[PDB]
Parts: C-alpha cells; structure tokens; sequence
RNA sequence: AAAAUGGCAA
RNA sequence: GCUAGUAGGUGGGGUAACGGCUCACCUAGGCGACGAUCCCUAGCUGGUCUGAGAGGAUGACCAGCCACACUGGAACUGAGACACGGUCCAGACUCCUACGGGAGGCAGCAGUGGGGAAUAUUGCACAAUGGGCGCAAGCCUGAUGCAGCCAUGCCGCGUGUAUGAAGAAGCCCUUCGGGUUGUAAAGUACUUUCAGCGGGGAGGAAGGGAGUAAAGUUAAUACCUUUGCUCAUUGACGUUACCCGCAGAAGAAGCACCGGCUAACUCCGUGCCAGCAGCCGCGGUAAUACGGAGGGUGCAAGCGUUAAUCGGAAUUACUGGGCGUAAAGCGCACGCAGGCGGUUUGUUAAGUCAGAUGUGAAAUCCCCGGGCUCAACCUGGGAACUGCAUCUGAUACUGGCAAGCUUGAGUCUCGUAGAGGGGGGUAGAAUUCCAGGUGUAGCGGUGAAAUGCGUAGAGAUCUGGAGGAAUACCGGUGGCGAAGGCGGCCCCCUGGACGAAGACUGACGCUCAGGUGCGAAAGCGUGGGGAGCAAACAGGAUUAGAUACCCUGGUAGUCCACGCCGUAAACGAUGUCGACUUGGAGGUUGUGCGCGUGGCUUCCGGAGCUAACGCGUUAAGUCGACCGCCUGGGGAGUACGGCCGCA
RNA sequence: GUACACACCGCCCGUCACACCAUGGGAGUGGGUUGCAAAAGAAGUAGGUAGCUUAACCUUCGGGAGGGCGCUUACCACUUUGUGAUUCAUGACUGGGGUGAAGUCGUAACAAGGUAACCGUAGGGGAACCUGCGGUUGGAUCA
C-alpha cells in the first residue's frame, strides 16, 4: 500500500513529463491501468517507477469485463426460517443477448404481493454479485 | 460555643418575633445595648432595659404592628468567620433605603445613613429590615 | 463549603474536552480516503449511509460522512473535513465538504446549494 | 411438592 | 524532601558598584506542606473579548519591558554589545576550488520553495515626521510617508422614485367558483447619487538657498551670529479630496431558513428508500421535517457552515448551591498545626476608618466637546486607573499587652442507678458422649420419601461419670458505653454519667487537615480446646437439569491466650459544640416540698421547614463556629503508581 | 407491595458464540528527554615563563625597563563512555470493559419474584448464583 501511494506520485510526474502517457485508477476492481504510446514505452515507465521512485509493482495485462450466466434450467426452493420467507424459483437460460427475466406466477396469494419486490430485489442483488467468480 | 454573641441576640429577636413574645431577655454587653439603642429610634424595638450588676441582662421590648413583626428579617453581616469592613462611599443600603444597616464607626454604633452623613465608614453589624 | 477550606483548596472548573479532537483548533483540515464503504445507522433509524476513513495531514484517521445524495469519492480521493457528528452513525464525528478539493456538489440542487457545494444555475 | 420462557415493535 | 559555594562569618582578590561575585580558611548551616524539589506548560504588561456585576478566557494589531538572531561557545572594540546585515572557534548545511584551501546565514523589506484550512507586490518617495554623519549645503534611511493585492473586519452609500388594475399574461394552489404572486410587471411621469466621460481644484510646505537691513561682536561698516526684509524654490501620494459639467434607469442582489425550540406552508415526487438532524426526532404510499416547485420569514454585498472564547450555567455557587431518601457526614474518638472564642476597665493603634501626599506611562474605556458632507475614523479636556507606599488624625469593632470578674469550663465534699471495661471463681438447666440396669422392634426424617440408625438389642426409661458451650424465667420502645458493643450469681481492679447543697480556680473554651487510638462478623499466624452448630464435602431426595431450596451426616470455623487484619445497610443512610423557638401522653433515674425541679428516653403533633415523603425543643425550625464530603449515568472505587498487610 | 405502563404473554442478569472499538498486562524492542560518575580540551581569557624577538622610555650606550611571540597551566564548547530515571511508540499472547443480531444455556432481581432482599467476609459452582457467619430494613403477611 505504500508503494501505491509513491507509485501514484510517480505516475503523476511521469504524466506531468509525457501527456500520451494516461495512468487511472479502475474504481470498479481497484486496478491502476497505464495506457501508453508502446509496450517499451510502458516497460520504461515502469521501469523508471521502480528504479527513480523505489516502487515495487506487478504490470499485467488489464482483467477484461467478464459476465457469468447459466448452462441448465432448474427448479430450486429458497427457504429461510419468527422470521419467515419461503420462495419457489425456477431458473432456466436464455438465449445469448437476450437479458435478465423475471416472471411472477405466484397465483392466489401463496406469496403476499408486498413480498414480490423484495423477492425481485434479493434475485437481482445476488446476480449482480454473481454466482462463480 | 457562643462564639458569636451579637448574632444570638439577632437571633432572639428573630424567634421572638415569630412566637409572638412580647419580650427578649439575653445576657448584657456594651455593644449589645448600642445595637438595641439604634433598634429602638428606629423604631424596630419598643423598648430596652437592662438589670443586674455582677450579671446584668438585657432585655429587648419586641413591638408588633398589626399583630405582625415590625422587623421583617434581621441578619448578621459581619460574622467571627468572616468580618466585612466598608468604606463610607461603600456603605451598604436595606431594601432600597426601607431598612437600616446597623455600622461600627469610629465615634460609635450607628445607622448606615446616619454613617453616611457623617462620612465616616466602619464595620457593617447587620442589616434590619 | 465554608471559606476557609475554599482558601484551602479553591473551586475548579471542569476540563471540558473538545468533541473534534481531529481538526485540533482548525476550522477544516485536509486527509485522503483510504476506504469509502456504507454503514447502517442505530435504531431507531434504518438506511445505508455513505461513510469515508481518511488520514489527515495531522495524521489522524477518522471516519468522516459524505452528505448529499450520490458522491464521486474513492480511495485515495483527496477531501476536506469540517466538524459535526452523525447522530445515528457511531464514531462519526466528522462531515466531508462537497466543492472543496475532490468532493463534487451534489447533482440537481437547488436549494442549499453553498452547503452542498452546487453553483448557482 | 414443583411451577422455565415469551427478541423488539407501535 | 532539597542543598557543600550549599547557609553564614573572616581575610584577600574582583566589579562602575553591593554581594559566594570569587578564592582561602572557619562554623554547620539554608530551604520546604504558606508546597520546597521535581515534572508539564508559558514571553510579561498596559490592554482585548465576554459578563448586570463578580468572575471567566485571552495577550494578534498599537505602546512599555524582556529574550533571541543557522546551532553550541568565547571574547574583543567601545560611553554602551558579550553585538541581525562585526571578530574567533566548533558543528550541521549550502557553495567555490587549480584539491592546497576558501565563502555564506531574510525571526530587516519584497520575494521563492516547503508546510498548512489559511494570510499581500522582488511598488514609489525620502515631499512630511523622525534618525545617522556634516559648519552647512547635503548625503544616507525597506524607519517612515504612500501606492498594490485581499468582502478579512468596521462604517457609510447605491442598485432608482412617484404613478400604475389590465388586479395582464405566466407560475403555484384550488373545494375549478376563485385565490396568490401583485401595483408587482408592463404603461407613464421623473431623478441621476455612485460608476463612466470631460473640465476645474485645495491642503499636507515647515524650511532651506540667494540676496538685504539693523543689531550684536570685533581693531575692523571684517567675518561670524541673531532677528527682521526681499526674490526664485522644494509634494511620492496624484489623473488628490472636493467642486463643476455631460449622457442615460441606464451599469449594479444575493444567501440561509419555514415540525417544536424559532419569525416564516402548502403542493408534488419518494416510500425506514433516498435522505435530514444542534436537540427532540422525521422517512415503511396523503412527509408543513427527505428532494424539487409556488409562496413566505430573516438578513443583505453579503449570507450560511466549521473552528475558537465568554454567556445563558446558581452546572465549582466570593457574589451565589448543596450532603435523611436524588451524587455527597470520615465507623467512632483523642488531639498537634490551623480557624474561632464570655463579660469589665485601662493601654496601644496592627486591622479598620478618615484626610493628605507621592505614584498608578501614553493609548484604550467612560463623559463632555471639536474636526472629516455623515459614520467608521482622528482629536481636546475631564473622569477613571478600584492598587501601593508614606504622613497625620479617629477609636466603635477586631487584635496585642496588662489587671479584673463569674456566667462557660473545671476541681472538691455527698449520694444514686447502670448487661460500662478487665481478671479470678461458682451454680443450675439442657445437649452430646461413655458405662451399667430394664425392655422389644422399630427408630429417625419428610409435602411424600429415602439416605441413616436398630435384633452385634436400637429408640424409650432409670442410674453414675465426662466434657464443652451458652446463661430460661426476670427481660422492658429498660439500662450502660465514643463507637463497635455489653445479659446467671460472687469477689477483686478500674472508667464514665447524673442529682443535692456549699466551697474553690478564673475563660483554663470549641472544632480539628495531618497524626494517633479503638473498631461486628468473616479471615490470617502460633499454641490450646472442641458439647452443640456448621462454609467445604458426602450420600438421599426434588427437578427437564438441581453444582440449590429439603433430609441424613460432617470438616474449617465458631470457644480460649496472644498477634495481625481494619472492613459492614459500621444506619438515625442525619459530623461535632453552643443559643433560641407552641403542646400532649408515656418510660427510666435523681431530688425538693399532692405539687414541683433536674438527667436520660419513647410515641404523637403545632409553627416553620421540605420536591415530596417526612422532620418537628432529641429539628430535617431559627442562627453561629469548625471540620468532612459532592458536582449526570456507565466505564469504576476499577487500572496504574505509592503506602500498608503473612495473605 | 411493585424496578410493570401495548402494563407479568411485563420487566430483566450473567457465562458462552461471533464481529468490532477503546484499554490494562506482556519475553521485550526502538525513539525523545534527562540524572549521576568519568573522559575530552578548539578558540578565547587569566597566570607562569625553556626559548625567540623588540619604534616611541631609560642608559655607563654595552645594555635595562617594558612589550610581542612561542611554550605551559587554569577554565571551558564539541565530542565520548558507563549506569539509572522518565516519556512516547510497537510487541507473539493475554485480562477486564463497551457496542451489535431475533445465537446458545439457564432464570439471579423487581410481587412474599415463588429459598425476602441487601451489606461486609469466607467457601463452592458453566453462568446468573449458592452456602456459612454477623449486620441492616431500603421485606410481604397477620386473617
Ligand atoms: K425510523
Ligand atoms: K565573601
Ligand atoms: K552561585
Ligand atoms: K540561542
Ligand atoms: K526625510
Ligand atoms: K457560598
Ligand atoms: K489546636
Ligand atoms: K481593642
Ligand atoms: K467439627
Ligand atoms: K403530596
Ligand atoms: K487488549
Ligand atoms: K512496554
Ligand atoms: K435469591
Ligand atoms: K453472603
Ligand atoms: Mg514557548
Ligand atoms: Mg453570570
Ligand atoms: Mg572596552
Ligand atoms: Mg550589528
Ligand atoms: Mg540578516
Ligand atoms: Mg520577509
Ligand atoms: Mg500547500
Ligand atoms: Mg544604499
Ligand atoms: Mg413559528
Ligand atoms: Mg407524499
Ligand atoms: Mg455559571
Ligand atoms: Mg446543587
Ligand atoms: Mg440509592
Ligand atoms: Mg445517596
Ligand atoms: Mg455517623
Ligand atoms: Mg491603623
Ligand atoms: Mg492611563
Ligand atoms: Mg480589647
Ligand atoms: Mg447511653
Ligand atoms: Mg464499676
Ligand atoms: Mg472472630
Ligand atoms: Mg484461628
Ligand atoms: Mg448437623
Ligand atoms: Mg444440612
Ligand atoms: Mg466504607
Ligand atoms: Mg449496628
Ligand atoms: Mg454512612
Ligand atoms: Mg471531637
Ligand atoms: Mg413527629
Ligand atoms: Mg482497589
Ligand atoms: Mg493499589
Ligand atoms: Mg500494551
Ligand atoms: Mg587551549
Ligand atoms: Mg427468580
Ligand atoms: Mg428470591
Ligand atoms: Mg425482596
Ligand atoms: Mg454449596
């Protein structure tokens, strides 16, 4: 962590010198990514950070955005037990492209209709997060 | 012990008063009847005599106007504890003047405005309202 | 208490420590987010508040509460703190300017807007 | 004779 | 606890001068609970802010004093320095170098980098004031006078002003009738500060330099000086203040707030979400509390927010609070220092009081004035500076000294009651144990049981013995003791209290930090003792469990001597001593003559007091002296350090 | 009587589990500051003089006086060593405390809270607690 901090003013004195030299943090993954005019032109930067400012830091090419979906359809019970909450949920793949769908079929009230939203927002809270990686 | 012999006398006064009696008997001294002397031409006190020789007792006249104390309130400014000492500017005024603030000047015990005019400070006794 | 042991040993006043002992003295003082994360609040009140921990250039670390609705703030985001603590959230004691250094006024306001940091339309 | 307990709620 | 130049003395040396200033010698001092020493923090003051005041907080600007000048140290020169822009040395830093050796110090002004939430231009002039040097002229002056930057503050002024119903549109609300914005705007008639453009124009300027005159001076109408006289001349600010003219409402309003506190309200969106918040709290689908809009309130070139200080806070209470139960009376007592002390006379004048004098810088503050168009601002005078020293008076009160007195306190004579204390002795009842006799199957225990005990004869009954412990009845809201406590009877040693009538002493008193003593039970040490009882422990029950309640047993301990511990709801949850202030019914113990008068004690109750409950002559009423103690609840009477303890 | 007031289906204690926060201890470890016992000795100042040298004065004209320099001594800055004190920071681990969440185990108090409660003390027990001894009323009941 101390060498991020020496590592950002170095950046920032690399990006003072060289302009086509742009060095930003992701705030999503917390990855600072260096774009550059050349490879060697990066390897230099990086070199220089290491040798003129004593920072330590691994170079990689940047995590490319990845989304997880499912292969199988499958029928699974959502049980949490006063606190209650029972759920019946049947998840089944869609074509490529095709979105996120969620169908309420609950008829004559197994679930009371206050119930529906929260149900929707524990659904799309946890894919959001994902399931594998 | 009666470390304090002026606030007792205060203090009889006081208890007589409330009790409705008609007189306070205390055993005498010089500044106790000088006290009494400025009580009564005030017109706080009715009367004061004093009797015996080897052991004389003073003994304070208490007046009631309406079947109520003349005086009001009576405290001991000046205590053994602490003793307060005034200059004549700082002489102190009773209920806006209402009241009497008993003083040890120089030339004897006397009211605070009859201080006052003299221009004389001293110790501050007590205040009777 | 009789005066001669007032003479004695006199009365004291209470000491009456501040209640920001961060900004010591200051009226705001700079630090940089180490970490932006929402808390929930005490009962009775339910929400998810947005909260910083920044080190100060007096080398205090202290959670501060980002005000207004939305912020831009990260870690390693540079901030000023001015005192005022967060009734519900336990240990803030601190407020993050919006318009001052990386902090951005809040979005669509239109009252308020000097304690939210917004230029007038 | 023995005789436990009823989250916090408005 | 601290201190050996330490404290003092003698002599010598030393300084401008006194002096352990220094040195030798001599003596053993000096300091401190009125806080030494040590630790932490800090320039001080006049003043500033706050406050009705007393206080509390603070010491930027201006002015007085002090210390410092890269760090550490030393001296030289000089009237004066141990010296910001001097010297020498050492060190850290920066720089130069021919590598041998050298140079430097913005906490002067401006400025840069850095640090920070944050604080100005590498300006002009020496015109004025003041300073250095000079006979003077003059020269030097980042002092100073001015300018620049900054809403940082204070003050003043503007952003128009009359008219204007069309009650326009438009906005918001609406019961769709209307209401609100709002005479607001348009429309119309005016005014032009300020800004802008143009033209005028003070004052800060005194003096100095030329001459010229007289006088003084002198040998001299010389020269020099002095005072007049005359002639040019000196202004950074500066495009000065100000005046005047010109055009035209033109060029000039925002910020916070509207649940209550707190002046200011609805609508819509949102739905314990997003959010808000100083406090109380608000938000889960009818939100004046969130966000926005209309409308309003408060302020205004500002308005909010944050930080900081004082106030409100009588919430450290001197002014000006409390301590039965809210936090707060040491468990109780003795007592040193300290605080306080009956009555009379003399004396003194310390305190106290009065007057006077010197002083208490100026500024600031306050009052009355004056000057800038006003104000802020500048300024004259007065007041005030509450203090301190000295001198001269007064003498009530306090104090000192001296002499008294008896009234407080105490001593003696006599008697009374008492589980007052210490020591030795003894009696009776009971329990337990042991032995013997009689006698036979149960006993014992519980809600019910069981464990246990008994045919190796229990339990029950009788007889004898042993041992320990506690003393039925009397016995009592009874008594005694400072408190803790103290209970059969007897002797011995010893303390206190009260009553009666006299004598005697003469304020010999009261409270009491520190200190010291005593101090239930439990516990600890050493040596004894051990009937009953009984933490622990064991078994039996109970129970869901039962580390308990209950049953059967049982060890320490309980008892004694000595030593330690030092604590309890050690409670009246009520400190000690003194005075005063209606009543009633009782107890106990004196005493005088049925009626008095003392000591102690119980219950009730009046006034008064109290938040109430209650207290109520045994005050929690009314006062005085002195001490202890308290300042929201937790954390916590805990941690750490010290002291003490065998633990 | 009451610690209850959506009113005993009330209220409410502690161990244990989990997350987090502040804090105490801890083999120690590293900084700051400082006490004491020593060491050290630049420059300067004062004292003495192995020696060297000398405008103003004196002189018998040789020299003398006096001075400078050098050396030396005293003092003293930097610096150095040993051994303590104090303060700050950190430390495997560990003690007690606080804050969640509808965890787990019981039910200690509040009614006579179902063994009245509580105080001091000692012993015991997963825990609240239980038990002995003495004390208090700030316990109910009494027909
Ligand atoms: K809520
Ligand atoms: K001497
Ligand atoms: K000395
Ligand atoms: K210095
Ligand atoms: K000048
Ligand atoms: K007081
Ligand atoms: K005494
Ligand atoms: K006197
Ligand atoms: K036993
Ligand atoms: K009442
Ligand atoms: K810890
Ligand atoms: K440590
Ligand atoms: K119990
Ligand atoms: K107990
Ligand atoms: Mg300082
Ligand atoms: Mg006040
Ligand atoms: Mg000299
Ligand atoms: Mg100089
Ligand atoms: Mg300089
Ligand atoms: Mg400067
Ligand atoms: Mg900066
Ligand atoms: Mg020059
Ligand atoms: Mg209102
Ligand atoms: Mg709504
Ligand atoms: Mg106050
Ligand atoms: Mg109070
Ligand atoms: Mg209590
Ligand atoms: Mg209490
Ligand atoms: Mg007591
Ligand atoms: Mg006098
Ligand atoms: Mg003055
Ligand atoms: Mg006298
Ligand atoms: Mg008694
Ligand atoms: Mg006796
Ligand atoms: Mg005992
Ligand atoms: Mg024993
Ligand atoms: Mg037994
Ligand atoms: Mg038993
Ligand atoms: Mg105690
Ligand atoms: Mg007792
Ligand atoms: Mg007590
Ligand atoms: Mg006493
Ligand atoms: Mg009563
Ligand atoms: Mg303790
Ligand atoms: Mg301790
Ligand atoms: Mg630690
Ligand atoms: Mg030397
Ligand atoms: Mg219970
Ligand atoms: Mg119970
Ligand atoms: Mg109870
Ligand atoms: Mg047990």
């Amino acid at each position: 962590k101390a060498d991020q901090d020496k590592m950002t003013q170095a950046l920032v004195k690399l990006q003072e010198e060289d302009p086509t030299f742009h060095a930003h943090t992701d705030e999503e993954t917390g990855q600072v990514i260096i774009g550059g005019m050349g490879e060697l032109h990066l390897d230099i930067l990086v070199d220089r950070m290491k040798k003129e400012f004593n920072v330590e830091c691994n170079v990689g090419a940047p995590m490319v955005s990845y989304r997880e979906t499912f292969k199988s359809s499958a029928q699974v019970q959502g049980k949490f037990s006063g606190q209650y909450g029972d759920v019946h949920i049947e998840f089944t793949p869609n074509e490529t492209g095709a979105g996120f769908e969620f169908e309420n079929a609950i008829v004559g009230g197994v679930v009371p209709r206050e119930y529906i939203p929260s149900v929707e927002a524990g659904l799309k809270d946890a894919m959001e997060n994902g399931v594998l990686a | 012990s009666m470390q304090d012999p002026i606030a007792d006398m205060l203090t009889r006064i006081r208890n007589g008063q409330a009790a409705n009696k008609a007189a306070v008997t205390m055993p005498s001294s010089k500044l106790k009847v000088a006290i009494a002397n400025v009580l009564k031409e005030e017109g706080f006190i009715e009367d004061f005599k004093v009797e015996g020789d080897t052991k004389p007792e003073l003994e304070l006249t208490l007046k009631y106007f309406q079947g109520k104390a003349v005086v009001e309130s009576i405290q001991r400014v000046s205590r053994p504890g602490l003793r307060i000492y005034k200059r004549k500017d700082e002489l102190p005024k009773v209920m806006a003047g209402l009241g009497i603030a008993v003083v040890s000047t120089s030339k004897g015990v006397m009211t605070d405005r009859a201080a006052r005019q003299a221009g004389l400070g001293g110790e501050i006794i007590c205040y009777v309202a | 208490a009789t005066v001669n042991q007032l003479v004695r040993k006199p009365r004291a006043r209470k000491v009456a420590k501040s209640n920001v002992p961060a900004l010591e003295a200051c009226p705001q003082k700079r630090g940089v987010c180490t970490r932006v994360y929402t808390t929930t609040p005490k009962k009775p009140n339910s929400a998810l508040r947005k909260v910083c921990r920044v080190r100060l250039t007096n080398g205090f670390e202290v959670t501060s509460y980002i005000g207004g609705e939305g912020h831009n703030l990260q870690e390693h985001s540079v901030i000023l703190i001015r005192g005022g603590r967060v009734k519900d959230l336990p240990g803030v004691r601190y407020h993050t300017v919006r318009g001052a250094l990386d902090c951005s006024g809040v979005k669509d306001r239109k009252q308020a807007r000097s304690k939210y940091g917004v230029k007038r339309p």
